[PDB]
């Protein structure tokens, strides 16, 4: 199984956007941490948020994360260029065995 | 000393070599040996110990009569070094009709369940003193692994079941640091009934191949991470199921996520461990009864569902001899963790009506990377020469 | 710093055995406190977790693919490998080798990644 995300989220420079990850019972809704990965197409994914908000290092303060119930949201405040990439929410799934489910992949297109 | 970490790779296993045998019933015919059931083996960093739930009496005793009952107030956990028979000098470390013992590299921890069936008390005895205790959370027969628990870096995980033996029971994994219950994780995953787990260290986790007493003839697997206290559970993928009663090898099945619903109404305590993608599993030779015992490797039996390609089969106990609970325990080698198992050889009631007592003797096999021969190692006691 | 470099054939015939190797530089894989992970990203979908392993050899695999892969370790050569059996048209993707933060399961995030190798299954 996978988590679900909006297929695409657009936003002009300056304003903010939100990416809504929706989990399940053996997922975000089970209290497991939600991690957000940024992947410019054609390159390797880059970890953006862990602990549902713990921007590791060298990550701009624009990105913010919040988890609630069976849903999690990634908030980009500023929508600056170079934030045009695919954002995936990752979470731990324990329905069958040790498993890690990623989001469908939200494409942030800064117009 | 130092806490056991179990941070070594699993040992190379080409089969199992004989390691120990107590001849308890044979010695009982002319000595004062405890009546025992449900034994298990656990090792110090130095030596290995036998454990058993003695019935409060010896074999050449009037109280050995009607010793088939699983839970009596007189049941105690016996303990002596492996090979020493359970004589009158054996130390009863706690009152228990269900038990589990692990050595964390510093001290012994015994989880002992006693009391009433519906209001059982589980006492956690660490370093020779009682540290914690819990009551029955389901008000049914509260039980535990009946085998060795596993301590990783000082945190010992015990799998405690409470509820119906033929229905939905509440299984909780208890994490114990120096006898104190520091976490209690409910069982999660696709295993629907978990009972009498054979746990072995798979660092940083603990893997427990349990017994499904409700629907499955395939043994459930419980993976326990001792760091984040997370539990996942599935079933053994091999189509050669290791729980008796079961269907025959052609008709048995397993698909790693659900009980196969094939003669799963009962079960026996057993073991299995993964040699990479293969599974080393021991099971009784007889499909219906606990007669005989064999161990073999199923190729891709831990990953590929319904895998029946077995190899390296060993006959531990021949088909015409009684067996019982089996289980696993791990020995920390020089650079690699060796997997060893034991077989309980039950003799007496109710299968053998010549005598009035139910007792057992254990036989222990350790995994080896070298060559081995064949042979059968039954109890060997003639029931007609035994006291009634 | 940990540096991961995937290396494997770029074209594997269907029903053959895909084999990739991730060479690790700047860190030792022989310390058992991290999970050496494999991922894959099919062009039409998102990232997929493939499997786990540490230096000791205690591996966890994706339940979907569990019947096929085999993630090995080599503490001497300081690299870990992936071996997928009976590949098909669904096995063509960009395969990433990554390292987990710690040895937990529920609290795992993968900071260090490889560069990603395009493995194509076709004739
Ligand atoms: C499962 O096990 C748990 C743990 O052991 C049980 O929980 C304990 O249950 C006992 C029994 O109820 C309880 O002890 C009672 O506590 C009461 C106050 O909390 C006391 O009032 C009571 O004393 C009276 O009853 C005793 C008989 O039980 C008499 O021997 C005693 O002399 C007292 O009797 C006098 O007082 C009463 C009331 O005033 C009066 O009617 C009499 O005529 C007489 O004058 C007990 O001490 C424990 O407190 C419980 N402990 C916990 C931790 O909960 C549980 O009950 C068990 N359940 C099952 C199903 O087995
Ligand atoms: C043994 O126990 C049973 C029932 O507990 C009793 O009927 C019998 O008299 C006892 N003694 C013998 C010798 O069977
Ligand atoms: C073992 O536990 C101690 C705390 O009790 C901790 O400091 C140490 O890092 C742990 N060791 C490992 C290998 O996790
Ligand atoms: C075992 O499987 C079924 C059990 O119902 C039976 O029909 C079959 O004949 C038995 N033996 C073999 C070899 O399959």
């Amino acid at each position: 199984s996978v988590l679900t995300q909006p297929p695409s989220v657009s936003g002009a420079p300056g304003q903010r956007v939100s990416i809504s990850c929706t989990g399940s019972s053996s997922n975000i809704g089970a209290g497991f941490d939600v991690h957000w990965y940024q992947q410019v197409p054609g390159t390797a994914p880059k970890l953006l948020i862990y602990g549902n908000s713990n921007r590791p290092s060298g990550v701009p303060d624009r990105f913010s994360a919040s988890k609630s119930g069976t849903s999690a949201s990634l908030a980009i405040t500023g929508l600056q260029p170079e934030d045009e990439a695919d954002y995936y929410c990752q979470s731990y799934d324990n329905s069958l065995s040790v498993n890690y489910v990623f989001g469908t992949g939200t494409r942030v297109t800064v117009l | 000393a130092e806490y056991r970490n179990w941070s070594k790779p699993q040992c190379n296993i080409t089969g199992f070599a004989p390691f120990s045998k107590d001849n308890s019933i044979r010695l009982s015919a002319g000595g004062d040996i405890w009546v025992t059931r449900e034994p298990y083996v656990s090792c110090d960093p130095d030596k290995c110990y036998q454990f058993a739930l003695g019935q409060g009496t010896t074999l050449n005793n009037g109280h050995s009569n009607d010793t088939v009952h699983d839970r009596t107030p007189y049941r105690t956990l016996l303990m002596n070094e492996l090979g020493v028979p359970f004589h009158l000098g054996t130390k009863q470390v706690c009152i228990a009709w269900s038990s589990s013992s692990c050595h964390d590299g510093k001290a012994w921890l015994h989880v002992c369940v006693t009391g009433d069936d519906e209001n059982a008390t589980a006492s956690f005895i660490y370093n020779g003193r009682l540290v914690d205790s819990i009551g029955s959370w389901s008000k049914k027969i509260l039980r535990t692994q009946e085998s060795e628990c596993v301590c990783i870096n000082g945190t010992c995980t015990v799998v405690m079941t409470d509820g119906s033996a033929s229905g939905k029971a509440d299984t909780k994994i208890l994490f114990i640091e120096e006898g104190k219950i520091v976490h209690t994780s409910p069982l999660s995953g696709s295993a629907q009934h978990v009972e009498e787990c054979s746990c072995y260290p798979r660092y940083p986790g603990v893997r427990c191949v349990c017994r499904d007493n409700w629907k499955g003839s395939n043994r459930p697997i419980v993976d326990i991470n001792v760091k984040d206290y997370s539990i996942v559970s599935s079933y053994v993928c091999s189509g050669l199921v290791g729980d008796t009663p079961r269907k025959n090898d052609s008709s048995s099945s397993s698909h790693c996520l659900d009980p196969n619903n094939e003669e799963g109404g009962h079960g026996v305590k057993g073991w299995a461990f993964d040699d990479g993608n293969d599974v080393w599993m021991g099971r009784t030779i007889s499909e219906k009864l606990r007669s005989g015992y064999e161990t073999f490797k199923v190729i891709e039996g831990w990953s590929k569902p319904n895998s029946k390609l077995q190899i390296n089969r060993q006959v531990i106990v021949d088909r015409g001899n009684r067996s019982g609970y089996s289980g696993i325990f791990s020995v920390e080698g020089k650079s690699c963790i060796n997997r060893c198992f034991y077989v309980e050889l039950i003799r007496g009631r109710k299968q053998e009506t010549e005598v009035l007592w139910t007792s057992n003797s254990i036989v222990v096999f350790c995994g080896t990377s070298g060559t081995y021969g064949t042979g059968s190692w039954p109890d060997g006691a003639d029931i007609n020469l035994m006291p009634i | 710093q940990v540096q991961l470099q995937e290396s494997g054939p770029g074209l594997v015939r269907p029903s053959q055995t895909l084999s990739l190797t991730c060479t690790v530089s700047g860190a030792s894989i022989s310390d058992v406190d991290f999970y050496w992970t494999w991922f894959r990203q099919t062009p039409g979908k998102g990232l997929e977790w493939i499997g786990y392993t540490n230096s000791i050899g205690n591996a966890f695999y994706n339940p979907s693919l569990q019947s096929r892969l085999t993630i090995s370790i080599d503490t001497s050569d300081n690299h870990f490998s992936l071996r997928l059996k009976s590949v098909t048209a669904a096995d063509t993707a960009v395969y990433y080798c990554a390292r987990s933060n710690s040895n937990t399961w529920s609290r795992e995030y993968f900071q260090h990644w490889g560069q990603g190798t395009l493995v194509t299954v076709s004739s």
